[PDB]
């Protein structure tokens, strides 16, 4: 009952704290963001949490995952973060909290995944040691099978993978990645499907292509995850939307697991045929549309959604255009990139290059990140000045 | 909830339309999702029930397509519901 | 079960008596010893052990004596005399074990010279190590024989020095190890050339076109940097260098036979494929399904910008005549 008061608290602090607006959309907080928080306690197997305090550690994760990491600023995060502290204090007591809400605290972080991909997946809380090992080795087993990725590993990109494995755990949850340029998001979102044993699907973008074509791997895409009852991701980016239609077929998608006019009145009783040899395995004798109304259960919870959206262009029009997108979706806003980042990165590109010295070495890998901030900054000052 | 769900359900006895306003929360979808399916389990016969979301792009000839698609000439009268019952139909976002 | 485990003291303290006796003509032949004394010296080390153990079942003796007193005036006077006969026995030890000291100091100087003799055996297995990943030829699963039989000779080495460290009771410990590091690392890359040998055989009786190049490309290239991946010996040797200038042949090999299987040459037809043939200036055949084998020692590697052309030329030429 405590955590159903703090939740409650929560709701009313961030409300109040961050009011909607034209830019900045999405800050308005509904009903069913709360809900995702309570759909992570559930994903909690029993036996794993002997610990009262620690329940509570896992709900305070599940806030950050859930509705909060949507902010613009990090100075708005360190108002959020503070928020919550305060109201676990007045919750919580005879438990400490300290140095999981202080400044520079220790990251924690909640995967099926713990003891490693090979091993059985309980969600529980990570150590931050095995964190950097297991991202690593789920890259190895990813690049065996798959095309090489190509991707450095910096400390925030690691918590963008255990954040995406979370929003796409759940049946009916799907993901919305915001990022700028070259954020992550869409090959993180590769990595993340095969962590989960998802296989990733990407329409092929083509100058020659039709809604009849779109609708048609819809439908191909239903039967992997309906009879087959394989766990199928979906990575959807602007550049593979050349019509407004394609983005319509989505919106539905993501609001329910029933798509209009998606299949004809033939391949649904097709359908409804094949699933009712499930029905029976399973111990429902249902022979009607009910065995339908299952399928599009079944569809929903093994077809995951990963939308690719710059913030500047394109995002604001379409928000208002489909509620569904932003609605629906639990979005993960993308800063930019940290200076521990930076320093991970210019170092792993620059390691075959000689540089002359080792001391030499040492300060043109400092150089890399002091040359990106500073710019970014005068960026920040010249927009201020010029408007450039 | 017990309030409003008991109000739609009497209305819907008496062919009256309502319309449910909200600023996206407290589940108006499933509030109406679940009395429908209340009303279809009580008189599985006399009232089905079918979920029609409104896109962006959806027209007045996108709409006869959802009205044909479940539908018969029923002996004359012009256009009749399958089965010689009467269908419910639901309208989500109707602002857009 | 008091009365019981009294009675069962008395047998026990009769079972030390006799067995202080067998220590006894052990100490005197241990004594007539002193090769011979290095046995001597062993045995002696096993009868401190037994003397040691004989000194704690005398308190134990002298314990179960006070117990039964309390408990069996007689049988404390049984036991108090099983004490003072083991007091006796451990004088006759300490002399003993003074000879014994004296033969356990000209031990540990010979116990230097098998800790040496380990530090010799351990070099020559290292040296041998070289000379068994170059044997070049396809005695590869043959090698993993002589590998084993060194590790056994190594293994048998190992519980030689193993046995010399437990007479005189770091660094012959560490090249152990070192040797079992390297016996390891070394079967990994047997085992790993045997893999991709298999996959080049497997690849090598493909048809034309079964091959479809890109896909060969992508078992190599997985092959290729999952071999980068072990780090036995730090690559280097001979065998090793070899194989993956065979893969860097084989891996640039595909792109060029991809050109060969692609639709524009498939179509043949025209003079256009046999003028290809004409370059390489060796006996060739044209079969829609056939061993690669063939395509590998048609040696496609020589005259490659000459095919390299001829490729780019069918393929302009296929896209206009459709
Ligand atoms: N050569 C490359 N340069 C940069 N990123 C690359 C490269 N190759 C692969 N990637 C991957 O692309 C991902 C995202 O790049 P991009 O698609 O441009 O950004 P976003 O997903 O934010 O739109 C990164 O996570 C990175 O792993
Ligand atoms: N008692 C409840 N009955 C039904 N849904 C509920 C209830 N409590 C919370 N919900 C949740 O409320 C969420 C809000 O959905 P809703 O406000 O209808 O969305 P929208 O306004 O965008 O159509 C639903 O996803 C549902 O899970
Ligand atoms: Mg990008
Ligand atoms: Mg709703």
């Amino acid at each position: 009952n405590i955590i159903v008061r703090a939740s409650l608290m929560l709701h009313q602090a961030v409300t109040q704290n961050f009011r909607k607006t034209a830019i900045n959309f999405h800050y308005e907080f509904n009903l069913r963001h709360m809900s995702n928080v309570f759909q992570g306690l559930l994903l909690s197997d029993p036996n794993k949490f002997t610990e009262p305090d620690k329940l509570i550690k896992l709900w305070i994760h599940e806030c950050e995952r859930t509705y909060g990491d949507r902010l613009v600023s990090t100075d708005n995060l360190k108002t959020y973060k503070e928020n919550i502290f305060d109201i676990v204090k007045k919750s919580f007591s005879k438990f400490n909290f300290s140095r999981y809400f202080g400044n520079n605290p220790e990251n924690l972080i909640y995967c099926n995944f713990i003891a490693g991909i090979n091993s059985d997946r309980f969600y529980d809380q990570m150590p931050n040691n095995e964190m950097e090992k297991h991202i690593s080795e789920a890259l190895k087993e990813y690049n065996d099978n798959n095309a090489f990725m190509g991707l450095v590993l910096f400390e925030d990109a690691m918590k963008h993978v255990c954040r995406i494995c979370r929003i796409v755990l759940p049946s009916s949850g799907h993901a919305l990645l915001v990022g700028v340029g070259g954020s992550g998001k869409q090959s993180l979102s590769k990595l993340a499907s095969f962590i989960m044993g998802y296989t990733t699907f990407s329409i092929t973008i083509s100058a020659t292509y039709s809604m009849v074509d779109l609708r048609n791997d819809l439908q191909q895409l239903y039967f992997k995850c309906g009879p087959k009852e394989e766990g199928i991701l979906f990575l959807f980016t602007e550049g593979q939307i050349t019509n407004e239609r394609f983005l319509v077929y989505i919106n539905d998608l993501l609001s329910s697991g029933e798509i209009a006019e998606l299949y004809t009145l033939d391949e649904k009783e097709a359908m409804i045929n094949q699933v009712r040899a499930k029905v029976k395995g399973e111990g429902k004798p249902d022979t009607r549309e009910n065995c339908w109304n299952w399928f599009i259960d079944q569809v929903k919870k093994n077809l995951h959604m990963a939308i690719c959206f710059s913030p500047v262009g394109d995002m604001r029009r379409r928000a208002r255009q489909f509620p569904a997108l932003v609605n629906c979706t639990v979005i993960d806003w993308f800063q930019p990139w940290p200076y521990e980042a930076l320093f991970n990165v210019a170092k792993s590109f620059l390691e075959p290059v000689d540089l002359g010295d080792d001391k030499v070495r040492e300060a043109v890998v400092k150089f890399m990140p002091f040359s990106f901030t500073l710019v970014n900054d005068l960026g920040l000052k010249l927009l201020e000045q010029e408007r450039r | 909830t017990l309030a409003t769900t008991e109000f739609i359900k009497s209305y819907l006895m008496v062919k009256h339309p309502s319309l449910l306003i909200g600023n996206s929360g407290c589940g108006k979808t499933q509030l109406a999702k679940g009395i429908l399916k209340e009303i279809v389990q009580a008189k599985p016969e006399n009232y089905a029930y079918q979920l029609i979301n409104f896109n962006y792009y959806t027209d007045s000839t996108y709409l006869q397509g959802q009205i044909e698609q479940t539908l018969e000439k029923k002996a004359g009268r012009q256009y009749g519901p399958p089965g010689k019952v009467q269908l419910i139909y639901f309208i989500d976002d109707l602002n857009m | 079960t008091g009365s019981a485990v009294m009675n069962y003291i008395s047998k026990q303290l009769k079972d030390i008596q006799e067995f202080i006796e067998n220590t006894k003509e052990n100490i005197e032949i241990r004594n007539k010893n002193i090769s011979e004394l290095i046995n001597v010296m062993i045995n002696l080390e096993k009868v401190r052990v037994k003397n040691d153990d004989d000194v704690l079942t005398l308190d134990t003796v002298e314990e179960m004596l006070n117990f039964l007193k309390k408990k069996k005036d007689s049988d404390i006077k049984k036991c108090k005399k099983l004490q003072e006969e083991w007091k006796n026995l451990a004088k006759m030890a300490q002399a003993v074990k003074k000879d014994i000291q004296n033969p356990v100091k000209t031990e540990s100087d010979k116990t230097k010279e098998n800790i040496k003799k380990f530090e010799e055996i351990t070099l020559k297995e290292y040296a041998n190590s070289l000379k068994k990943e170059s044997f070049y030829k396809t005695g590869v699963s043959e090698s993993f024989k002589r590998i084993g039989e060194v590790k056994q000779k190594v293994d048998e080495f190992e519980v030689q020095l193993n046995q010399y460290e437990d007479f005189a009771r770091i660094g012959s410990k560490k090249l152990m190890e070192q040797i079992r590091t390297d016996v390891s690392s070394v079967e990994k890359l047997w085992v790993r050339i045997e893999i991709s040998e298999k996959t080049m055989d497997e690849y090598k009786k493909m048809k034309w076109g079964s091959i479809n190049s890109m896909d060969m490309e992508d078992e190599i290239k997985k092959l290729r940097k999952a071999l980068t991946d072990l780090r036995g010996i730090d690559k280097r040797s001979n065998a090793f260098i070899g194989i993956t200038e065979e893969l860097k042949k084989w891996a640039t090999f595909l792109p060029l036979l991809g050109e060969l299987k692609d639709p524009s040459m498939n179509s043949e037809d025209g003079r256009h494929w046999k003028k290809l043939k004409d370059l390489v200036k060796k006996e060739f055949d044209v079969s829609q399904e056939l061993m690669l084998e063939i395509i590998w020692d048609l040696k496609l590697f020589d005259y490659k910008d000459g095919i390299e052309e001829i490729t780019d030329q069918a393929k302009q030429e296929l896209k206009m005549e459709k």
